[PDB]
């Protein structure tokens, strides 16, 4: 009941652009697939890509007027420009000038918005075309994490101050700033069990993708095939990862073990991030009465010494 | 059926226990009642 | 005796080098 | 399940209700020597107040 | 007299050993040229006052 | 007649043997095709003990785990009486000490654990490739753990004795080498603005994201009727472009190696060649393109 | 001495990189 | 005295324990299912 | 049956040794009872 | 499973009896031993006071 | 059968382990025995 | 057969040297016997 | 498995009582000098007080 | 047989070996027989 | 197998009972050398004071 | 296609070049000859 | 036969060469013989 | 053939194009010509 | 025969040469000798 | 396998016989070499003391 | 295999005994060569003293 035919090839709206598919070369020889292909444009991914050109054609424009509307100015400081937030004096209210916040504000909303429609974009897609929607869920604690970070933590904290400042360079100094103002950002268990996530979740990428081409001479790499009958090269990966560290997986659970470890990755960022301010102030102070912190007496400081 | 006995018996469980555990935390750390110590 | 050392091992050296290679290219 | 009685034939096989058996009376045990537990404890310092 | 006659009886084999040598003594002799040139013509350490 | 997918699924009526894991395991375990059975002859230790293969580098690996096991409980335990693992303070020596150790001065033990973790970490790489060859596989799971293996070396030795103290190694404890991180980030200030280790936090954002991609996708086609090409047809709907089934394998290995590569890189360089990653970057504003095209705060 | 023993870590540090290219050589190499 | 705060014991601890006997579930429950029996190629023949 | 005994009874004792264990350090931490050197 | 009990015959093979007889005697024996250092403990010296 | 023995004799067998490890852990820590020099 | 004679061989041989070596460390670090330079 | 007691017959091997009871005599031994060892350690420093 | 000759041997070797190393690495650091300079 | 004794025939092949009595001797002698080596050691210096 | 004659080509014009620009780098910096306003 | 004539050797072989190492490595950075200076 | 012809045409005109800008950048920044303003 | 005349070689000359090697780095860091610049 | 003493026939084939006699008298030069070194070395310098 | 001796005829061909020949020669050679350079280097400087 599903036509792949129509999928790919409908037009106007609910139907796609550059129908007739590109070649890229190179992209063949080093991946395997250089086809470039049409691109679905039906309702979703309209009103998210009006809506994130308008918020980038905001903070460009704010861009530009910080350095008197110069072109080469602007190619000289364009990695260090940013807009930034509202100050601290009444930092929650909307009723801030153009220059001090007022242009943050506007483009934020409509980053906002397009996340969204980005995200109804991908459910509608995986639904009409036959595949299930685990892609939707993910890019939700995606935006968990995202609507943490930008909305709920500025929020009841009181200012809208605490969020980053829109610019290439503005991100790391809200990363060092937000670690450092509530006192040591390591001591903070749940920034420990994200790091933990990450650093598994890059470990088994590299160990999945080391195997499948291992073992890619008996075509390992056709999973959905694999998933009904197991051919040589499972097999022989399952006995290399069996003989190796005494257990092993199959081409079905590898996957649950990914995806859920990016879920965990990002809930338990979102979650530590959003304890960080409100409910404990300072994290070294906290570990030292969790009896996790080491006692340092007497540290040898000549290393730290030019 | 719209739902099925499992699915509100599991929801039902596991928003009571969520609760329960929150409302004694939030009345723990008000420090309103002088319990455990003050 | 640094200079006289190191020449006596180079030529040590270089010598082995040319007998045994000469032994076995031919 | 001919063990099981009439009621709870639908829900029971013969051998999980002696396993529910035996979990009852564990309950019901550590249910009292809590209850005694809490007495003592509360008769030798209030948390209350 | 020999137990490697595959490297030591042909001559692309024969090439082997003389090109790895060759190469080993010209690498060996690039690093010790710029490092003596190095230290030769750098200036003497900025002293204090 | 029901037979049991390899996904967990019965399904009702090709090779499709039903067959046990013991016929697969019987079938490929031939003995004498590991690295030593070309260098001496034979392999010393040709046998499987339980599921583990036992080869010439699995007794020294072992032997290392032991013994860094052993040094690590002793240095924690007795000379700091701590009894917790969460507070012990495992150290090297001194910087005044130099390059040099003396098992009467503090720090020995420290020396003799790393010294065990190296032997067995390369130990572990060296089973790898002779389990790697038994299975006539490739070498790319060698690789990727060469590459952590190697961004293990540079911190323990190569930064060590280029900076020549012995003392510039991050002490082995539990919330502890978090303390000597944030120490080195903070000393050669602005670590963000490192463009190595810029890199190396994109490699890893990117890792994470396209293994979640990846996930998502293989499980969204588990245990449906599907044609092979549903998943080509979602992935170029979304974003005008499909990899393949062998393209993202490849990406995953080459960026997992990537990140950690060039990690590696900027921690060492960061080490001896630049002392203030501020003063890095004072060259951008002074290239003769942008000197005189600017006035008052807005001229550099 | 203090340069000589650095830039002999800085080439074992690039030997490091070195496996990977190889094995994108052979990748783009044994296509055709 | 030398006992930590609660917060310490829950907020540090309970995950820790989780983590740890969920992992070593987890493995258990997928090593069987890699182990159970099913369709797979015949391997005298399929190479 | 929407749920089977075994599930039950792991969810249950799981469940069970959590809290007791919760409370016996959540008891022992708060230094209101003069246990094991007040 | 002949030796097992008529109850208890649903739950037992006839090498488990055995075994739970064993693990049985073991807890019985372990929990004396354990009354008799509490006591020795509290007569030493009262934990609770 | 909801259960294996021998699941059951592991899962008794670990947690008494484990709070033996832990009771004689906790009670050491808090000196208040004079137990191995007070 | 629950347990297969080797596996409760080498769990028990385990278990025994992990106490041994675990208990000799904690008598060493307590410093209440004056062993080995008191 | 001839040589096992009837009692033992369907949990023991032929060639497994040999060694079980090389253990028995192995842990009989070892207590036996574990307890002089402990008597002789606290003849010397008794570690309750 | 439960267990073969050559993995008793090998086990056995390669516990006294270890054993070995680590009792006269840790006697030796302890300073306390005067052995190799004090 | 016609060396092993009767009582070790099902657990020893004819092969290993040699290396196991090579292994025995040896495992005797060291130990004669240890106690040799520690009444030596305990009269230079004693540890336990 | 034999490998040795171009592998060799390339690795010895690369090693030329960057010892030639290294070289003339070093010199120039050094300030040791009056070349380029001393 | 347990044990090959060649494994043996290889064993012993590898076994001396790395001992004969760290006991020398060992008494010279002991610095108790006045060996290769002091 | 070793080397195509296109390959060395590329290698020649970017490494000469590199050269020049490298130079006249280098002698720019000396300030030893008086040339665009001393 | 239980070795091969060319493993005995290749195994004799790889450790002859990596043997020299070491101890010529050895003797070179350890700074006794004056030899290459003291 | 001929040469090989009667009661050593399970365990050593004829070749290997000799590879172990070399053995054996190189590591009985070696001990007498240690031993040498060891009286020198304690002569030059106790490490006792 | 004629022109090796009769002890170590079952060891060695005919065409490994040149190289073995060859190979014990350079060894001794190069213990030769050895003893020289190390009695000049102790005529330098002494390394024990
Ligand atoms: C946790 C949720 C539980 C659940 C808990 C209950 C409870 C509890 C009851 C029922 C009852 C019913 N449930 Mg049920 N039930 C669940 C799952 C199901 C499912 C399913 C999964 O398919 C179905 C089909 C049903 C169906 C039904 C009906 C057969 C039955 C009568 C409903 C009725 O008439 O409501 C029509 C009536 C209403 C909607 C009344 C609503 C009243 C509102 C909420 C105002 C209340 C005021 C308050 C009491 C006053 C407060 C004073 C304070 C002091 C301030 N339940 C889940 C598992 N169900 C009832 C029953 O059996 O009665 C005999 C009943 O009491
Ligand atoms: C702040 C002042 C008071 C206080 C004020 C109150 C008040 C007021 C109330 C409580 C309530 C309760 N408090 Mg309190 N509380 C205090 C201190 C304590 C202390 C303590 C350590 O001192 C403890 C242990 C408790 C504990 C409790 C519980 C007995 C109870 C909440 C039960 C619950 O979880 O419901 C939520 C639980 C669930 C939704 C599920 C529970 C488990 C179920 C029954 C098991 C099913 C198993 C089966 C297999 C499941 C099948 C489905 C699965 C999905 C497979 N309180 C102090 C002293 N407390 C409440 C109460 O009385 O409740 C009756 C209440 O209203
Ligand atoms: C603090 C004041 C006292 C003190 C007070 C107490 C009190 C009070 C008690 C103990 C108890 C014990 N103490 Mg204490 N104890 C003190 C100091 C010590 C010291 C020391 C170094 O100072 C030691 C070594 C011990 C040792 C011990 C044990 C003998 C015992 C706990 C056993 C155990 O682990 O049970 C937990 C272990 C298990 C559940 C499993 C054991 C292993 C099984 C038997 C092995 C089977 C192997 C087979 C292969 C398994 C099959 C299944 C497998 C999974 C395959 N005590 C001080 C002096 N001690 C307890 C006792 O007497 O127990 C009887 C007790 O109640
Ligand atoms: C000096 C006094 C020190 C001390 C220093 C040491 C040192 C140092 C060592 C021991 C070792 C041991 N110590 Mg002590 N020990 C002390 C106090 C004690 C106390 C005590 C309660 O006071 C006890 C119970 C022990 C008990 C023990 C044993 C565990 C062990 C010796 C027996 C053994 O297993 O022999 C069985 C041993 C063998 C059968 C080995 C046989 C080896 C054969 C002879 C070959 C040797 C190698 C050979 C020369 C190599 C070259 C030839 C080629 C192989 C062809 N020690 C004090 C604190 N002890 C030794 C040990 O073996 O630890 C594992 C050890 O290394
Ligand atoms: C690295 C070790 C070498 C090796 C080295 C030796 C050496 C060396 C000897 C033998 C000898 C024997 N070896 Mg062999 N052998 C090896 C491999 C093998 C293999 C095999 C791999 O298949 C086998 C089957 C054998 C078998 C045998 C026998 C044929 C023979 C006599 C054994 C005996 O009666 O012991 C029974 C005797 C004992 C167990 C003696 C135990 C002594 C204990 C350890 C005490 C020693 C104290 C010490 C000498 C003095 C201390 C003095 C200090 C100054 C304080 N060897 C390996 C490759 N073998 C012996 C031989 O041929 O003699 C003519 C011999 O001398
Ligand atoms: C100023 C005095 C300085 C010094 C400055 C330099 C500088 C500067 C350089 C050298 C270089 C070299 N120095 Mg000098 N050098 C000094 C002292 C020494 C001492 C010594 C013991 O005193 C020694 C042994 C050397 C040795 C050497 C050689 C390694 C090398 C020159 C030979 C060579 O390889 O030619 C082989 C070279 C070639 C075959 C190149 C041929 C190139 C062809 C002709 C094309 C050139 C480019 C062309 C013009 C481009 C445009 C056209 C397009 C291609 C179409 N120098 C002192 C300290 N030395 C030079 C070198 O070659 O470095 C790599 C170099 O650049
Ligand atoms: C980027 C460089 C260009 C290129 C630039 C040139 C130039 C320029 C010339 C040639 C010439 C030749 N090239 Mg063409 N050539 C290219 C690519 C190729 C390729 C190919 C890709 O397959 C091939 C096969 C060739 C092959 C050839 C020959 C057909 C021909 C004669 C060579 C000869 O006899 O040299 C033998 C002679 C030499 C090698 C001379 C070496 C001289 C050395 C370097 C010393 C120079 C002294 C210096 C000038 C003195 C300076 C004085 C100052 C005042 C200090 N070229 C590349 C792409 N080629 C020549 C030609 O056709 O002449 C009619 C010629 O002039
Ligand atoms: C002013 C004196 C300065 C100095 C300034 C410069 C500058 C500035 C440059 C050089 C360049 C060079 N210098 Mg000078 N140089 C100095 C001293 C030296 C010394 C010395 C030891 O003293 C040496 C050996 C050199 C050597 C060299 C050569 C490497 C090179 C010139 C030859 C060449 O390769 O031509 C081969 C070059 C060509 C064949 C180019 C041909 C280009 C054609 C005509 C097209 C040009 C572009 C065209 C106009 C674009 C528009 C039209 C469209 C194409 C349609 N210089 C001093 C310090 N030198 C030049 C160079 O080429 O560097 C890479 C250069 O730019
Ligand atoms: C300087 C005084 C130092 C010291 C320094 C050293 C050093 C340094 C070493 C030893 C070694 C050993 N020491 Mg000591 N040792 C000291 C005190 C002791 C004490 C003690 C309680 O006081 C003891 C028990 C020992 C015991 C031991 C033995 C384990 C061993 C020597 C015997 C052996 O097995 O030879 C068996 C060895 C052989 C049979 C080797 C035979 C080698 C043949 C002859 C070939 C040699 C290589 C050849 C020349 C290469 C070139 C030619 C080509 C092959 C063709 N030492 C003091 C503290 N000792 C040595 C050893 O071998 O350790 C493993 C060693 O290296
Ligand atoms: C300030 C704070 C912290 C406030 C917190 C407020 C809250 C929210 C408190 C929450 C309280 C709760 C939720 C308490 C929970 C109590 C429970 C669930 C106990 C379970 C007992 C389970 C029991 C007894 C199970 C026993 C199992 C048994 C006997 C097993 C039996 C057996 C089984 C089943 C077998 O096959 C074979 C083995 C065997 C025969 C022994
Ligand atoms: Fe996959």
């Amino acid at each position: 009941p599903i036509d792949l035919h129509d999928e790919e090839y409908r037009d106007g709206l609910e139907g796609t652009i550059a129908k007739p598919p590109g070649h890229v070369g190179w992209m063949q020889r080093l991946l395997g697939e250089g086809q470039v292909g049409p691109i679905y444009v039906g309702l979703w991914g309209v009103i998210s890509f009006i809506t994130f050109f308008a918020s980038a054609f905001i903070i460009l424009v704010d861009y530009g007027r910080q350095v008197g509307w110069n072109p080469i100015i602007y190619l000289r400081e364009f990695w260090n420009l940013a807009v930034y937030p509202p100050p601290t004096e009444y930092g929650l209210s909307w009723n801030v000038p153009w220059d001090k916040g007022g242009a943050w504000l506007a483009a934020t909303f409509f980053l906002h918005i397009s996340v969204l429609t980005w995200w109804a974009r991908l459910y509608t897609r995986a639904k009409a075309t036959g595949v299930g929607t685990q892609l939707a869920w993910g890019f939700a604690s995606a935006l968990s994490l995202y609507f943490v970070i930008y909305l709920f933590h500025p929020l009841a904290l009181g200012n809208w101050s605490a969020a980053p400042g829109h610019g290439f360079r503005a991100i790391l100094d809200w990363t060092n700033y937000v670690s450092i103002h509530w006192g040591n950002f390591y001591y903070n268990p749940f920034h420990m069990l994200s790091i933990f996530f990450l650093l598994g979740s890059t470990l088994l990428l590299a160990m999945h993708g080391a195997t499948i081409v291992a073992t890619s001479k008996w075509k390992s790499e056709m999973e959905f095939t694999e998933m009904m009958a197991e051919g040589p090269g499972t097999q022989r990966a399952q006995l290399f990862w069996r003989w190796v560290m005494g257990w092993n997986a199959n081409s079905y659970n590898i996957h649950i073990w990914a995806w859920w470890f990016a879920a965990f990755t990002a809930i338990t960022g979102a979650i530590g991030l959003f304890l960080s301010g409100t409910l404990v102030p300072d994290w070294y102070a906290w570990g030292e009465t969790a009896k996790i912190v080491a006692p340092w007496p007497n540290p040898d400081w000549a290393q730290y010494v030019f | 059926r719209p739902f099925e006995f499992r699915t509100s018996v599991v929801v039902s469980t596991l928003l009571g226990l969520v609760m329960a555990l929150l409302i004694h935390f939030v009345v723990l750390s008000s420090g309103a009642f002088n319990w455990l110590r003050a | 005796m640094a200079p006289f050392l190191m020449a006596f091992f180079t030529i040590v050296l270089i010598v082995a080098t040319l007998y045994f290679l000469s032994m076995i290219m031919s | 399940n001919d063990l099981v009685p009439d009621q709870w034939k639908p829900l029971f096989n013969n051998a999980q209700w002696l396993v529910h058996d035996i979990v009852v009376k564990t309950i019901y045990g550590g249910l009292i020597i809590a209850v005694i537990a809490h007495v003592l404890c509360w008769a030798w310092t209030p948390w209350i107040r | 007299p020999t137990l490697f006659p595959e490297i030591t009886n042909t001559v692309r084999g024969r090439f082997y050993i003389v090109a790895g040598i060759i190469s080993v003594v010209m690498a060996v002799a690039s690093i010790a040229i710029f490092w003596w040139i190095f230290y030769t013509i750098t200036p003497a350490p900025a002293p204090p006052l | 007649r029901a037979l049991p997918l390899p996904s967990g699924e019965t399904l009702p009526a090709a090779s499709a043997e039903v067959i046990p894991f013991s016929i697969i395991e019987e079938f490929y375990k031939r003995p004498g095709k590991t690295l030593a059975a070309r260098f001496f002859g034979v392999d010393p230790f040709d046998f499987w003990i339980g599921r583990f293969y036992v080869g010439l580098f699995g007794a020294i690996s072992i032997i290392g785990i032991i013994l860094g096991v052993a040094f690590y409980l002793y240095e924690g335990v007795v000379n700091e009486g701590t009894l917790n693992i969460l507070a012990m303070r495992i150290e090297p020596p001194p910087v005044s000490q130099g390059l040099n150790v003396d098992p009467a001065q503090p720090g020995f033990f420290w020396f003799l654990t790393m010294v065990a973790a190296t032997i067995a970490f390369v130990g572990w790489l060296l089973r790898q490739i002779d389990i790697s060859l038994k299975l006539d596989m490739g070498m790319e799971v060698p690789i990727a753990f060469g590459a952590v293996v190697s961004s293990w070396i540079t911190l323990q030795w190569l930064r060590p004795i280029a900076m020549g103290a012995w003392g510039h190694g991050f002490p082995l404890g539990i919330t502890h080498h978090l303390d000597w991180v944030s120490n080195i980030g903070y000393q050669y200030y602005n670590f963000f603005y490192n463009p190595f280790h810029a890199i190396g936090i994109t490699l890893l954002f990117a890792s994470t994201l396209f293994l979640h991609m990846h996930g998502s996708a293989v499980l969204s086609e588990a245990k449906r009727n599907i044609s092979d090409q549903n998943i080509h047809v979602f992935w170029r709907n979304i974003l005008g472009y499909s990899i393949g089934e062998i393209g993202i394998h490849r990406v995953a290995f080459w960026t997992g190696a990537a990140s950690v590569l060039f990690s590696n890189l900027c921690i060492f360089l960061s080490g001896t060649f630049v002392k203030d990653w501020n003063a890095f970057w004072g060259f951008w504003d002074k290239m003769p393109i942008w000197n005189g095209v600017g006035q008052g705060a807005l001229v550099a | 001495m203090n340069w000589i023993v650095a830039t002999f870590m800085l080439m074992f540090v690039l030997v490091a990189f070195l496996p990977l290219v190889v094995s994108l050589a052979y990748t783009w190499v044994t296509n055709p | 005295s030398p006992w930590p705060v609660w917060s310490g014991y829950a907020l540090c601890f309970v995950p820790l324990a989780a983590v740890i006997l969920g992992f070593i579930i987890a493995a258990r429950f997928t090593d069987k299912q890699a182990t159970s029996a099913y369709l797979r190629l015949d391997p005298a023949k399929a190479n």
